[PDB]
């Protein structure tokens, strides 16, 4: 009970150092996402499936 | 009736934080991602099978050339392999025949392993005296090493069942700093690009983020129902995905500070294994226990194929670090390469 | 080509030396028998080891190769690492006998038991019971202040089996409570009746005869009795 | 008569079971990954030895028997002769092998696993068709195994089977009589043991049906090699020992008998659920 | 988030009756297994009684057959605990802990703190 005292004083202080943060909107960051798919898109072999002369694993 | 007024406080705080992730919820990535195209049916099929272990394969890694790769398996048996010509490069007896995570270095000096035998051994492979020897064998935790990455050659963060997490250095062979402040099991953790900074599951249902050279814990999510098996980076960093037991994946913002998408199908009632994204960023690939591996997409949640395949569950999976190929390992001891 | 030709002929050679070798391993590793120990708390789990770190223990009889595990160095939080074991051919489970007074921890185990009965990945994996600390268990009984009928008011209701096998200077009603035990353990692994593990019960340690002759008796008959099922013979 | 229909239509469903039975086994052991197993890999020699019985055996006696004369010339009947005599070989043999394999696994269990690998998998199946064509090719292609005999051999299109004494005996004895003594000593020391075991569990369950679970199955498998094969292979015996007393038409009829047992294998072998769907995987 | 709230609970007397409550959210109630364990003042945590998700499979721990009624409420999310005639060893703090596991009939939960699915608990002391 008094070593969970100690554990709920320290749980205080996590919360209390991560309650204070910027927080930055849904709509931007899911845009940046979208855009960093819609850069990357044409260099991914998964997405765009490989033709097998150029394909090191045929 | 101290413990009631911090509880009570706490509680408060935890609300706060709740009411200040509610309000930057203004829209959502499911209303914007409408003009976006969709995948279609895009489907892999598999181009080598690599046989030859006894047991079931509980791990694997890529290597930086994304031409080698190691799977260890509960027989005591670490294999080193050859993704091209399906070779066996090496062969490593463990001490231990429980073996539950494997790591490869970046430059490929070292090969990392560890299990319920508590302690993380070092392998080198660049001995010119010829075959491999325990470089350094590092020990510090009470429990069951989970999982375990390679920053570079000079020091590794590894995850344990003591609920902690600990950035060792090798050449020492000590603890440089203890991450402490989960609840339960630590069952993975995931390193970032850029590496200042790493994230980890656990058994509470929460993912938390710290930061490498301070080692401390910027932000905690709590979005999952159930113990979180796999966790993994995005291409920039910007993002992660979990895996859990609730039989969802779900979608992670850094810099939104909650949980931006699940991804799920009432089919499913058991547990994601495993977790990763592909070169451009665009896929979700997760391991389930339905012995399949389904596809999902990250933007439209619409799964564009699947991957059939092992007899039993599949443990683990891992990308190519230019993204060529996706590997699965399984409890059916066989690795099949996807392309 | 010119070296890359080279290459391939070390690889191949690489790979022959590592395939015999392995395949040498096959042999050893399928015929060594896996089997994991574990108990509740306070359960003379010890003495039996004590019958690598001190983990794992691996001890031969008849040449024919056991390789236990104990897994008493780590956390009880249980759920991640016990599905690291499924290939185990017997799970030793080892309850003392009189800690029904005090906390209840033979309730506990018996929670344990069909948690582990009913797991879906140990849905193949043979329990074998040491019943153990058994003259303990007629002291406390026969001292009559320590009650199991308190914890388990049924017993009231439980007489001796018709199988009934005593050795004298022994109350009735101790060799009653001993077999009611082990008929609790027994209705567990009977509610599932698949038949594709089952619980083989045992007394021990009041008599300090060596248990290994036990779990080699009860080791045959799990794989005795895998190949049977599989044979539709059973 | 009405003969020729009738039993045309019988021997072409028999060719056809036989034929599409052993075809999909062997298919869905091509197939999957999981049915790789030791004993599968037994039951992989079961079914190439019964494909060719359905392929070039039985055909050509349907043929044979409803055209009463070959045409395709001598040197190929012998031929066709011998093909018969080492699938039916092969066959038995190969049911006497799984029964030792199963022998072996619920009488030595710790050695079980630990002998049986690959290798050697591989080194009884070769060594089973070794034998078999010891057996078969050999008499026949250098004539070991010889009034009306020699008559029927210099025809041409005389297309009976006329043996020696010594021929006969030594042939059925190698191709059924040892593995039928084999197989009885193996199951029945086999299920005193699952008695047994039965027994014990009774002990430890206090909570005939289960005696019939187990008789049930010996029975089948006994009685499907036994009722097809055995009335003929007795028949050559006394066809040997007392000459007329069998007349030539009773002959083919139990040969024919004991051919479609060939096709009542893939039943009583792959009643396995992975078998099975494994099976219903391929048609759908 | 996960939570589980320990309601009711209190100072009654020996041979009255309690009905403890167990407020959940967080997750799809409807699937996961429930069961209230106990710990006792100055001695281990011993498991009492589970529910099952349909609501029909229930055990109780031997030494309080059939007086506890264990009852599940999906249609609200809220678990219930009906305690009748109570004993004096029943003076222990009453912990609701659900299962990690989706869809199983094993449970792992006994074990001790720092496990997250389990709430703070309520006080139940039997009077004099
Ligand atoms: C040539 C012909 C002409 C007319 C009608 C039928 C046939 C077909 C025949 C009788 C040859 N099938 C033989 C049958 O498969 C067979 C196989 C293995 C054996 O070990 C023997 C055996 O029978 C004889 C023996 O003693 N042993």
């Amino acid at each position: 009970n008094t070593a969970s005292i100690a554990q709920a004083r320290k749980l205080v202080e996590q919360l209390k150092m991560e309650a204070n943060i910027d927080r930055i909107k849904v709509s931007k960051a899911a845009a940046d996402l979208m855009a960093y798919c819609e850069a990357h898109a044409k260099e991914d072999p998964l997405l765009t499936p490989v033709p097998a002369s150029e394909n090191p694993f045929r | 009736s101290e413990l009631d007024q911090l509880r009570q406080e706490a509680e408060q705080l935890k609300n706060q934080i709740r009411d200040a992730r509610k309000a930057c919820a203004d829209a959502t990535l499911s209303q914007i991602t409408n003009n976006i195209d969709p995948v279609g049916r895009i489907q892999m099929r598999t181009r080598r099978t690599l046989r030859g272990h006894l047991a079931k394969i509980y791990a694997m890694h890529w290597g930086t050339d994304s031409r080698l790769l190691v799977s260890a398996s509960q027989d005591g048996k670490l294999i080193i392999w050859d993704s091209y010509t399906t070779n066996k490069v090496h062969a490593i007896p463990l001490r231990s025949s429980w073996v539950m995570t494997c790591a490869y270095a970046p430059s490929g000096n070292y090969v990392a392993c560890g299990g319920l035998d508590n302690i993380c051994s070092i392998y080198n492979l660049k001995t010119r005296e010829g075959n491999v020897r325990v470089s350094r064998e590092l020990a510090g935790h009470t429990g069951y090493l989970s999982c375990c990455r390679f920053l570079d050659d000079n020091q590794i963060v590894t995850s344990s069942g003591d609920t902690t997490c600990a950035l060792w250095d090798i050449e020492t062979g000590q603890q440089t700093t203890t991450f402490t402040g989960h609840t339960g099991d630590v069952m993975s953790l995931s390193l970032a690009p850029d590496t200042r900074l790493f994230v980890s599951g656990a058994c509470d249902a929460s993912a938390k983020l710290w930061d490498v050279r301070e080692g401390m814990c910027r932000q905690t999510f709590t979005g999952h129902e159930s113990d979180i098996n796999a966790i993994c980076f995005f291409p920039n960093g910007n993002a992660f995905a979990t895996g859990s037991d609730d039989a969802t994946c779900r979608l992670f913002d850094l810099r939104a500070d909650q949980e931006l998408m699940t991804y799920s199908h009432d089919n499913i009632i058991c547990g994601i294994t495993s977790v990763s994204f592909s070169k451009s960023g665009r896929l979700l690939l997760a391991g389930y226990d339905d012995f399949n591996c389904n596809v999902w997409d990250a933007l439209k949640a619409d799964r564009a194929g699947v991957l059939a395949g092992h007899d039993n569950r599949v443990s683990c999976l891992g990308v190519t670090d230019d993204g060529m190929a996706v590997a699965t390992g399984s409890w059916d001891s066989f690795l099949k390469i996807w392309n | 080509t010119e070296d890359q030709r080279n290459e391939e002929k070390a690889q191949r050679e690489a790979n022959k030396k590592i395939e015999k070798q392995l395949q040498k391993d096959k042999q050893v590793y399928r015929a060594t028998h896996r089997l994991l120990l574990l108990g509740a708390g306070e359960s003379g789990k010890s003495t039996i080891v004590k019958q690598s770190g001190i983990f794992e223990t691996k001890f031969q009889v008849d040449k024919v190769n056991f390789h236990m595990f104990d897994v008493g160095g780590q956390r009880d939080e249980r759920r991640k690492w016990i599905q690291c074991f499924n290939d185990v051919t017997a799970i030793i489970f080892v309850v003392a006998s009189s800690s029904y007074n005090m906390t209840n921890r033979l309730q506990e185990a018996l929670n344990l038991f069909k948690s582990i009965w009913n797991n879906r990945w140990l849905r193949t994996i043979s329990v074998i019971l040491f019943l153990n600390k058994q003259d303990l268990l007629a002291e406390k009984v026969l001292a009559g202040k320590s009650k199991i009928e308190d914890y388990f008011p049924e017993f009231a209701r439980y007489t001796t089996p018709e199988d009934a096998t005593p050795e004298p200077g022994e109350d009735p009603r101790v060799t009653r409570a001993k077999y009611f035990i082990r008929d609790e353990f027994l209705r567990i692994s009977t509610a599932s009746g698949d038949g594709r593990h089952y619980c083989y019960p045992h007394f021990t340690c009041a008599v300090d005869t060596e248990n290994i002759r036990r779990v080699f008796n009860d080791c045959r008959d799990i794989i005795q009795r895998m190949h049977l099922r599989q044979y539709e013979l059973l | 008569e009405v003969w020729v229909v009738g039993m045309g239509i019988v021997m072409s469903l028999i060719v056809l079971a036989i034929v599409f039975g052993n075809v999909l086994v062997i298919t869905a052991i091509a197939k999957f990954e999981r049915l790789q197993t030791v004993t599968n890999y037994f039951i992989t020699s079961l079914a190439c030895a019964d494909l060719v019985m359905g392929l070039a055996v039985v055909p050509f006696g349907a043929a044979h028997i409803l055209t009463k004369t070959w045409t395709f010339g001598n040197f190929w009947c012998e031929f066709w002769t011998s093909i018969d005599v080492l699938c039916v070989t092969a066959s038995i043999e190969t049911l006497c092998v799984i029964a030792v394999d199963r022998y072996f696994a619920i009488t030595s269990p710790f050695k079980y696993q630990s002998l049986l690998t690959k290798n050697k998998a591989r080194v009884i199946i070769l060594m089973v068709w070794i034998v078999s064509g010891l057996t078969s090719f050999l008499p026949i292609q250098m004539h070991w195994y010889r009034q009306e005999a020699i008559n029927c051999y210099a025809e041409e299109t005389c297309c009976d089977f006329f043996t020696n004494q010594a021929y006969a005996i030594a042939s059925s004895i190698v191709s059924f009589y040892v593995p039928l003594v084999i197989m009885v000593f193996v199951y029945s020391r086999v299920f005193q043991e699952a008695k047994r075991q039965l027994q014990k569990i009774d002990k430890s369950e206090g909570r005939c049906l289960k005696e019939h679970k187990a008789l049930k199955t010996l029975g089948i498998i006994m009685g499907t090699f036994t009722l097809c094969w055995l009335p003929f292979f007795i028949v050559n015996i006394v066809h040997v020992i007392q000459d007329n007393l069998i007349r030539k038409e009773v002959y083919i009829l139990l040969n024919w008998i004991g051919y479609v047992n060939s096709g009542f294998n893939p039943l009583i072998y792959c009643r396995s659920p992975d078998f099975r769907i494994a099976f219903q995987e391929l048609l759908c | 988030q996960v939570q589980l709230q320990e309601s009711g609970g209190g100072l009654v007397q020996p041979g009255g009756s309690l009905r403890l409550s167990c407020a959940a959210s967080g997750f799809t109630f409807s699937n996961y297994k429930m069961n209230w364990v106990r710990q006792a003042p100055g001695k281990g945590l011993e498991w009492v009684s589970d529910i099952s998700q349909s609501g029909a499979s229930i055990s109780y721990t031997g030494s309080v057959k059939g007086r506890f009624t264990i009852s599940r409420d999906n249609a609200k999310n809220t678990l219930y605990l009906q305690m009748n005639s109570l004993k004096p060893e029943d003076t222990a703090v009453y912990y609701c802990a659900r299962c990690p596991a989706p869809f199983t009939r094993d449970c792992f939960d006994v074990t001790s703190t720092t496990y997250a699915y389990r709430g703070q608990g309520t006080q139940v002391t039997v009077s004099s």
